[PDB]
């Protein structure tokens, strides 16, 4: 079973007093807090075998390049990827968007094209597709939402064409916590020449995700939401797409000649893709995280999660005039408004309280323009949070309809 | 009506702890005179404060100035207030050559709270000097 | 004045023992180690006070943000530029180069004109400007290399015209360990209306640098070369040119707005180069570095640098076909070859008696083609290398020599 | 001529040290016969062994296949002898199905040197995949 006591204890921050208070943390969606293990692992990397990792000469460079490889490795076996040489490293979620659209969509995507997104979907699934759009010429087809917060899946029909080229949509809603139809979508997809990219920035904490089940071309998700460091993130693409895919940035290392005279040529796959020196110690502490998350079992946190999320929401019904946003199943997030008051208030006065929640549009204002309003209060569930910081945020948000 | 800098000052350090200084920051802008609908547009709005904020400044019928603002805010609204009291009954030179910091010192803002208030401050002494 | 068992002192890595015998690091140019400092810094703002950084509302996440921003003021300190916000947050050299020329570069460079380079830049000062050259249709012009190692300054009438758009040069090279004089070349560059970017990788951590002395217009250098945490670079940027350019990565807090309907707007100066998550950790480390660095004192470092260096080339004098490449003035790196044996086998070797050298091509196979040979092998004198790592680097190549 | 994958391991094993089995590998580089000046072109190249290194394989009159190679690194050329010792007379598929992990393993190559190793145990099997 699950302890989130003996999960607590790892997580040091979670000692921290907010405001004269005990901190409660509730944004672990905009960030998630790191364990000791995973602090520990990047600082002792640091401390006891740092070196540069390009395949060089000397004892340490060499161990170096293969903890980095060893870790890609741990995390392709994560979501199950056929091979460890379908995962790049990237800055993040919104690095690695930016790369697939550049590389792959600069090559797959012209004028008179159309690409498909949510109307859920984070800014980091929504710019870079844009800037394409403008940059080749093609359009930007958007799935409505009901107002449950989830998609319109009948209108599907009228925005895939024969050219529809990708679909980009997201696996857990940052601001709705809700799952779309992962499988069924890229089923769909995939009936007409069109790949798909997901967005699992926030799926991949809370239950396990199979690229392969999912049968998705590309993937993405970011370190720091995964009780790992910052800086680092994985991009997992199919290796027929990725085998053929351009470079993006251009610099050592993905090279394999440099000429001023004949030109230059690339590295073969995962590495064509990754300019510059990587980040190595990112690299350890999110590898360390992915040991430590398998460790705690992602059965186990989904069940507790689930468990305290079913909690919450009844106890927030104590609450009068609150209005939630999203389905009633959903992960890891709650997205909420208290009466008439602006989130703003409500989020300050909570975090007066110790209460740390997200307040304002969460990088989806499309979402809020769609709702109708200007903000939001999200509040993270995340693994390490219990029923005593659900109360808590209960009684905050009393005592805050009573003030105001 | 809103209170004098001094009474403000006065009346905020005599609050006992932080949740009646921000409620009192709430009720200050709660006093603040509704915006006309038409000064309610993005040729008054203010950026970089989180939430919409609309100030419109304008010199009556003498070299005074007379400020107008909103916010979707309570909070950001009351904000508006404390700089309307800090900024009331003053030429377009005396807002320019105006220290509002000890004041906000005094009151200890930026340590309980902090940019939006600087953008309030900075459009407000830019439109004092465009004077 | 200097004291280098004090400063080893704050190196771990510097007690680890490598094939079996004492560590010595010689591979700093392609890395340096980093202090228990920087460590600490990185692992207690982890332990103590993390959250997102997003102007966040609740005290973690603004505490946060005022950390991140005091170490951009820190850094545009360092090397002494008007603003703070003249400096952005990159991954690395490597994607502030590509960056410069992504943004600035497509509409900045236009079909027929002509970027000037030099022989021995590092690939990432190489690789971007080719990829801009095809996009763009431009030719890149370089300018030729001297056999001591130096740029053939003759040749830079021949080279600028009214068509001259960007002068990409080197601080410090990688390589030969010259140091171009960059103000003259900037102030003739300047006088054609051609912009200058400085790679001062290798420049920022051997000596103090003033991008106004200099009046650069961009500048690079990477923290995990400067004793600082991975996946961080700072990219300096003219306030004016900076103001102007359009932004590059797209995504969430580098916008203003995020509509569907009615476009993307974008958000003012270095936060526009800045989509997604920053890497939070990596720049509280690189703060820490920058802190360390001044405490011990550019000028006491270059001192100490200086007279390793010249203690290096005295006791280098005894070994037998030796051939070393660059001037006699050089800065952090010795380039060699042993006799006609490859650097692989010299840097095998010196590897096993725990001598960590680096061997191969360094990312400029330019300059190795300019000097006939297919790679050389690197040593470099950080500001911990003693005398005797000197010696031991002497005695190795004797050994060496004698066995093959 | 060079010793057979047995002969070689008991040769290597009867080394004393490591500085005699790093000069050992150098002197079965030094005894592979000369490439052709031909066969040394970019069409026989591999990537990732930090020093230019070519490689050809070619069934001859049979199903077996003969290898050849070079590389300006002497360890490195030594690497491509061994390699060629643990995959001699053999076939495409004997080349397949062939784990050459032990053989390493008995020798201890990746704990005192190892990735260019692997780029030739790779471009090997890739060559004997295409041809069976």
């Amino acid at each position: 079973i699950f302890s989130v006591d003996k999960v607590r204890a790892d997580f040091p921050v979670l000692s921290r007093e907010v405001n004269g208070l005990p901190l409660a943390y509730l944004d672990s969606a905009a960030s998630a807090q790191k364990p000791s293990q995973v602090i520990d692992a990047e600082a002792e990397f640091y401390r006891h075998g740092y070196a540069a990792v390009h395949r060089g000469i000397h004892t340490l460079s060499a161990q170096a390049t293969e903890k980095m490889e060893n870790v890609r490795k741990r995390a392709s076996l994560f979501i199950n990827a056929r091979s460890a040489e379908e995962l790049v490293f990237v800055r993040g979620t919104t690095e690695g968007i930016n790369l697939v659209a550049n590389s792959w969509g600069n090559s797959n995507v012209r004028a008179g094209d159309n690409i498909i997104i949510s109307q859920m979907e984070h800014h980091a699934n929504i710019v870079p597709w844009q800037m394409l759009c403008a940059r080749v010429g093609a359009e930007l087809r958007v799935i409505p939402l009901n107002p449950d917060g989830t998609l319109q899946l009948e209108t599907l029909p009228t925005l895939f064409d024969e050219k529809t080229r990708l679909l980009a949509i997201t696996h857990v809603s940052n601001v709705l916590g809700t799952e779309n139809p992962l499988a069924e979508m890229i089923t769909l997809a995939h009936q007409h020449g069109a790949k798909v990219l997901v967005d699992g920035a926030q799926a991949v904490m809370h239950h396990p995700v199979d690229v392969q089940a999912l049968d998705c071309d590309f993937y993405v998700f970011s370190g720091h939401k995964l009780y790992g460091p910052t800086g680092i993130g994985i991009l997992y693409v199919k290796e027929a797409l990725l085998q053929e895919m351009p470079p993006w940035e251009g610099g050592g290392s993905m090279i394999a000649t440099v000429s001023l005279s004949e030109g230059t040529t690339w590295t073969k796959a995962p590495w064509r893709f990754e300019a510059g020196t990587p980040n190595t110690g990112g690299i350890i502490g999110l590898g360390a995280a992915l040991e430590y998350v398998s460790a705690l079992g992602l059965n186990n946190i989904a069940e507790y999660e689930q468990n305290l999320m079913h909690y919450a929401l009844s106890q927030l019904e104590s609450v009068p005039d609150l209005t939630l946003y999203g389905p009633q199943n959903r992960l890891g997030v709650i997205a909420f408004n208290l009466g008439k008051h602006h989130a703003y208030d409500v989020g300050s006065f909570l975090d007066n309280y110790g209460i740390a929640v997200r307040t304002g549009h969460h990088c989806a204002m499309p979402l809020m323009a769609y709702y109708n309003v200007p903000a939001m209060c999200r509040a993270s569930l995340a693994m390490y949070n219990t029923h005593e910081e659900v109360d808590r945020l209960v009684t905050g948000l009393q005592r805050i309809h009573r003030l105001l | 009506l809103l209170p004098d800098k001094e009474k403000l000052l006065r009346n905020f350090l005599r609050c006992a702890n932080w949740e009646e200084k921000y409620l009192y920051i709430i009720e200050l802008g709660q006093r603040l005179p509704e915006l006309r609908d038409e000064d309610r547009s993005p040729q008054n709005s203010i950026q970089g404060a989180q939430s919409q904020v609309w100030i419109v400044m304008r010199q009556n019928a003498q070299g005074i100035i007379e400020l107008q603002g909103d916010s979707d805010a309570a909070i950001v609204k009351g904000l508006i207030a404390v700089v309307f009291i800090l900024y009331d009954q003053m030429t377009p030179q005396d807002i320019v050559n105006f220290d509002v910091r000890p004041w906000f010192c005094k009151m200890a803002l930026t340590q309980h709270l902090s940019q939006g208030l600087e953008a309030m401050i900075r459009a407000i002494r830019a439109k004092a000097a465009a004077l």
